[PDB]
């Protein structure tokens, strides 16, 4: 029914289809992570830890698992108009620097950095495009935090805190404050890790969280969950 | 874009030889490939065709069984294995690229050709064999087909090629109305099913050569005898 | 200072402009729609033969 | 603080001029003309292969070829008559929000969260599509791009500015500034001497390509403006917003003419388009359906259902013969 | 099982 | 008696309606409101099929009982006996495949990304259907229509020793349809549950533990229903093989109840593997 050139065009289309299927199969095996946080939260330090103009893409392979980290800090536009592009992301790595409680934001308005981080975390975690998406929360600059906490009380950020002035209690209570922002605790996990200078541990934590996410997805696929 | 053929020379009848064409300067694996032979004093004749991906292969009835066509994409090479060579296999063999998709122009680039010597369907008719012309006047070349080349999809699969003395033929017109890239607007193709014409207005010296009409409706791939222009 | 000057100047440029009556614009749109009604294939189901999109 | 009072005075003067210019609403002027009646369009083709979310598509001027962009990192050029795939172009950045097809058919443009407009040449002698240019100079994501010709392209960005680019040199000749919000879409006039852009400040601005300045501003929407398209003759344009309404703006009258909305539909409008006559306004919605509106009567003339996810893009052929809808479910459908 | 058989 | 017949015929027939109804609906719903795109639907359909086909061999058996004779020929018997012994292994193998698939999904997620594909699932199904042929074909080439007491019985027939081949077939059907499947089911599901214990979104708060308990109960129900349904017939067949028993009414009723109980797994699978799947329910919840 087809002419010779039509048959050749159909064969070309079939080869294009095979290439598309191969690309989709390669992509589906690969983990996608969305990196969020403030500029000084320590995005770059963990980025270089895990390694060893718009959107920045980072590749790394750990234990036969491929990762694509998407950093969107340069995008200063309205987040509502492009956040949905990351709807089906495996996990969101949210970075916050612990030493930001004493520091106030550079802008004229006097507001603590930790509260801006908390508001951004609340907006991201409770976003309608991320309802079942797991969040790996990194609390960086722990050494600076333990120095400043002895040097300065933790009541500065919010005086409601009446607990003892100690690095362990302060760190745990900040972790609890961040985790309390989760409004769906039955269907969303938050993995909290206090970042340290050892490069291996940070990659291991992300790998374990992603393994849990993949197990959850597999359970949903099988119909068990 | 460059196609270089090799593997020619004299051969004993009943023997074998393997022609090889090396492709450079273009995406070889995305092009279907053709072998076209030309006897020393005669016109063109399609030999074999291998599609991109090696999915489909076609042969001329006069070489089916004896000839095999293969391609090696990693080396960007085309191969024609020939066995039991007869007296009719003495010819210059051209390797031709052709890409098939909506709006494409197959048979656009021809190789230089390798000479092979052995020493011991739709019929396309070029009504005229030779006409003398001079620069300035319009020239008309006619071709006729034993079957209508107008397909039900609206395309008429007629191709006009020009072979200047000592050179490989080049595509002038594809599907009887589309001008090939790099060809001046002097050349025009027109006509209807079973009757086609090539018009050359404001003729120049380099236009002198042999003009061939080919059909691409079905895979017999048949050429005309060839209309020659002279000064 | 500069922002105020820019905004005021541009708004003034947008201010003095010729404007036709709205009824005229409505009539123009309706007239264009009517004049080209037959050429539109989507308004009326096209006969199958002339329709390039058919079953295979 | 005289500036704030002066600006308010100028806005009041513009508003009074617009209202005095208003004497009859388009609705009753079109009351006598008869309805188009129910518009029943069937799906004639379904294009498969993207394997991911589709964000943009654009018809070719021959009304047969079309280009589609998806988050899979692929541009696909389809032959719509036979459903064949003409080309499959891999993208460096898979985060693509827009694509365009050159009127000559020689080039395809795309862009996204990379803040770059990539121009791809379709007619190379090597037989493959390569990147011919990478236009850089926006500080935000590109949301829409349209070819004026083989050498000029207009782009809109999430940095609140539009830019006219000379493709040969790779530099932006004209920069259009004046939107306070992100610019989500742009539409070229048929003559291409002026275009219209819609942004997240819930306003649309009309830009003169040569002069480089906004000539008129239209403010009727509540939340945003996601899509915009000129009326066929070029004297009007329709806008689709997040407030779940479409609006028709007349350039010469310099105000809104009519609104297209219904109570039972409350979701956002992703895309809009006109039929060749301009009688039908096709709008893609977040409720997975496309609504065909009687542009003159502002009544739902029909519905196109069959997409399982958001209708991200829709476009009508220049001959007006068919409609194409691309959705978040990774499928393009031709409707007729 | 064990009805034919 | 009419009572024995009534009972041995009522059960056989009722198993048939239940089975063919459920299996056919699931097979139907897989091809209407679901679509075989996942490996799970492909396995669920294939099991629904084998179970429908096997329950279909029941009506002949029940008539062979009440009429006391086969009236269908030596060709329908070969299509009866063979289909019976073929959809037996194809459903058990599919159950084992589902078990192994879930085990890989939970305990090897990274590798599961490479192995769990709809295209590999079809290969696994074809492998199951081809492995079932190794028992199907010899059964088709050995079925006969011998004559007993002026009434034909279309049991199988074996060469020379006859006891040797018969008992070898019994052992093969008892090891590759009861023991080995039990081993895979139990081990795979046990390891899966052990792994799920640690998983974070299944532990912790009350509802996560509730979901974990739900999954555990479903798994245990599957394993039970398999063992309870298949053990009695196999054990009683072994018993009959070793020793002879009187032909008491109790004996006949026990025979037919055991056979129908073995078939009852085909009737329970539709609810245990399709109606208890969250996706299937999410399909049912929208119309
Ligand atoms: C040697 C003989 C028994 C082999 C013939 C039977 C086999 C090959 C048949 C039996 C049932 C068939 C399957 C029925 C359903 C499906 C799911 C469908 O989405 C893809 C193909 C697949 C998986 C079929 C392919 C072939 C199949 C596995
Ligand atoms: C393991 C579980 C799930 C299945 C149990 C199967 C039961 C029902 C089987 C196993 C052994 C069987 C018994 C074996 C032998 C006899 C002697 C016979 O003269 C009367 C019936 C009787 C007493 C059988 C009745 C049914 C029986 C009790
Ligand atoms: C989804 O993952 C898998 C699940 C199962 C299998 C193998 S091949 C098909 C059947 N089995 S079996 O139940 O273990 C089996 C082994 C031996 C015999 Cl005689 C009969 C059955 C393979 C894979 Br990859």
């Amino acid at each position: 029914t087809l002419s010779a050139e039509d048959k050749a065009a159909v064969e070309r289309s079939k080869m294009i289809d095979r290439n598309l299927r191969e690309d989709g199969e390669k992509a589906a095996r690969e983990v996608k992570l969305l990196l969020l946080g403030a500029g000084e939260s320590g995005k770059s330090t963990i980025v270089k830890q895990m390694k060893i103009t718009g959107i920045v893409e980072t590749h790394f392979t750990f234990k036969d698992l491929h990762f694509k980290m998407f950093d969107v800090g340069a995008q200063r536009s309205e987040r509502k108009k492009w956040i949905h592009c990351f709807e089906g992301v495996t996990a969101i790595i949210f970075c916050v620097a612990l030493s930001d409680y004493d520091l106030v934001l550079a802008e004229d308005e006097e507001m603590n950095r930790m509260h801006e981080s908390m508001k951004l975390f609340d907006s991201i975690c409770n976003n309608k495009w991320f309802t079942d998406t797991s969040i790996i929360l990194f609390l960086n600059k722990k050494d600076l935090f333990e120095e400043k906490i002895k040097k300065s009380p933790l009541t500065i950020c919010y005086p409601e805190y009446a607990g003892s002035n100690t690095y362990e209690e302060a760190a745990a209570y900040i972790q609890c404050q961040f985790e309390d922002l989760n409004k769906r605790k039955d269907t969303k996990e938050i993995y909290t890790h206090f970042t340290c200078s050892t490069d291996t541990k940070n990659v291991q934590f992300v790998f374990d969280a992603v393994t849990d996410v993949i197990i959850k997805n597999n359970l949903k696929d099988c119909g068990l969950f | 874009v460059q196609l270089v053929e090799s593997g020619g020379g004299l051969v004993q009848p009943g023997g074998s030889r393997k022609l090889s064409c090396s492709a450079s300067g273009f995406a070889f694996s995305s092009f279907g490939m053709h072998w076209v032979r030309q006897a020393p004093e005669k016109g063109l004749e399609w030999v074999a065709y291998i599609s991109s991906g090696s999915g489909t292969i076609y042969y001329a009835d006069t070489v089916k069984g004896r000839f095999t066509i293969s391609r090696d994409d990693p080396k960007n090479t085309l191969f024609l294995q020939m066995t039991s060579l007869r007296s009719e296999d003495t010819a210059m063999y051209y390797c031709v690229r052709s890409i098939y998709y909506y709006g494409s122009s197959p048979f656009d680039f021809w190789g230089q050709g390798t000479t092979l010597t052995v020493s011991a369907d739709i019929v396309m008719t070029q009504a005229t064999s030779s006409v003398p012309v001079t620069p300035g006047e319009s020239v008309s070349i006619s071709c006729r087909s034993s079957k209508s080349l107008l397909h039900s999809n609206g395309n008429t699969y007629l191709y006009w090629f020009l072979q200047r003395p000592g050179q490989s033929p080049q595509l002038l017109i594809y599907r009887m109305s589309n001008l090939a890239s790099g060809v001046p607007d002097r050349f025009s193709g027109s006509g209807s099913g079973t009757a086609f014409t090539l018009t050359i207005s404001r003729l120049e010296a380099e236009d002198v050569g042999v003009y061939y009409c080919m059909q691409h409706l079905e895979y017999p791939l048949t050429f005309g005898a060839g209309t020659k222009l002279e000064l | 200072i500069a922002q105020a000057r820019k905004l005021v100047e541009q708004l003034k440029m947008e201010a003095n402009i010729d404007r036709i009556k709205v009824s005229k614009a409505a009539a123009d749109l309706m007239a264009y729609c009517e004049a080209h009604a037959k050429e539109d294939p989507l308004l009326t189901p096209v006969p199958a033969s002339e329709n390039p999109f058919r079953e295979k | 603080d005289q500036l704030r009072q002066e600006a308010e005075q100028l806005k009041n003067q513009i508003r009074d001029a617009r209202k005095a210019c208003a004497d009859a609403t388009l609705s009753q002027i079109t009351n006598n003309i008869d309805p188009v009646g129910r518009i029943q369009m069937r799906t004639r083709r379904t294009l498969r292969g993207h394997l991911a979310k589709i964000y943009a598509m654009h018809w070719g001027t021959d009304s047969r070829l079309l280009v589609s962009a998806s988050q899979d990192g692929k541009l696909i050029i389809w032959d719509s008559y036979t459903t064949n795939k003409v080309h499959a172009i891999p993208l460096r950045s898979s985060w693509v929000m827009t694509c365009a097809y050159a009127p000559s058919g020689n080039y395809v443009a795309c862009g996204g969260l990379d803040n770059i407009c990539s121009i791809y040449n379709l007619k190379t002698r090597e037989g493959n599509v390569r990147v011919s240019r990478e236009l850089a100079g926006h500080t935000g994501y590109l949301s829409c791009c349209r070819f004026l010709d083989d050498n000029q392209i207009v782009t809109s960005s999430g940095d609140t500015t539009c830019a006219l680019w000379d493709i040969e040199t790779g530099q932006q000749t004209t920069t259009f500034t004046g939107h306070t919000g992100d610019v989500m879409s742009l539409s070229l006039a048929p003559d291409t001497r002026l275009f219209v852009s819609g942004a997240c400040d819930a306003s649309a601005k009309l830009w003169d390509v040569r002069e480089g300045m906004c000539r008129q501003t239209f403010t009727g929407h509540e939340s945003d403006i996601n899509a915009i398209c000129f009326f066929p003759n070029g004297n009007a344009f329709a806008t689709g917003s997040d407030d779940a309404t479409c609006r028709l703006f007349d350039l010469r009258a310099d105000q809104e003419l009519m609104t297209y909305s219904h109570d039972n539909i409350i979701c956002g409008i992703t895309s809009v388009s006109f039929s060749k006559s301009g009688r039908l306004l096709l709008a893609g919605y977040d409720d997975f359906n496309c609504n065909v509106w009687d542009a003159l009567k502002a009544d739902r003339a029909g519905v196109l259902a069959g997409h399982d996810n958001r209708v991200s893009c829709l476009g009508v052929t220049d001959d007006g013969m068919a409609v194409a809808t691309g959705s978040w479910d990774s499928f393009l459908k031709i409707w007729n | 099982y064990x009805g034919f058989x | 008696s009419m009572i024995t017949a009534i009972t041995i015929m009522a059960l056989y027939s009722i198993v048939c309606v239940v089975g063919l109804f459920g299996n056919f609906l699931v097979m139907y719903v897989i091809v209407r409101y679901t679509k075989m795109k996942t490996a799970t639907n492909i396995y669920i359909f294939n099991l629904a099929l084998a179970d429908a086909l096997a329950t279909s061999t029941l009506p002949f058996q029940s008539v062979n009982y009440l009429m006391g004779t086969w009236p269908f020929g030596t060709i329908l018997c070969k299509i009866v006996i063979s289909i019976d012994y073929y959809n037996m292994f194809t459903s058990i193998f599919t159950l084992c495949t589902m078990s192994v698939d879930r085990y890989i999904a939970v305990c090897h997620p990274v590798k599961a990304l490479d192995f769990r594909t709809p295209r590999n699932a079809k290969i696994i199904n074809v492998c199951n259907w081809i492995l079932s042929s190794a028992i199907g074909l010899p059964v088709m080439f050995m079925a006969t229509t011998k004559y007993r007491q002026g009434s034909i019985d279309c049991t199988l027939t074996f060469s020379h020793p006859t006891w040797y081949w018969e008992n070898l077939l019994k052992i093969c059907v008892f090891i590759f349809a009861f023991i080995m499947p039990v081993l895979i089911i139990t081990v795979c599901y046990g390891l899966m549950i052990l792994r799920l214990k640690s998983v974070r979104m299944l532990s912790g708060s009350k509802e996560k533990d509730r979901n974990l308990r739900r999954i555990t109960r479903m798994v245990l129900v599957v394993v039970a229903v398999f063992i309870v349904c298949w053990t009695p017939i196999h054990i009683y067949v072994i018993i009959k093989a070793l020793v002879t028993i009187p032909e008491t009414t109790f004996q006949t009723v026990s025979w037919h109840f055991c056979i129908a109980l073995g078939y009852t797994n085909s009737c329970l699978n539709p609810v245990l593997y399709a109606f208890l799947d969250e996706n299937f329910k999410r399909c049912f919840r929208e119309f």
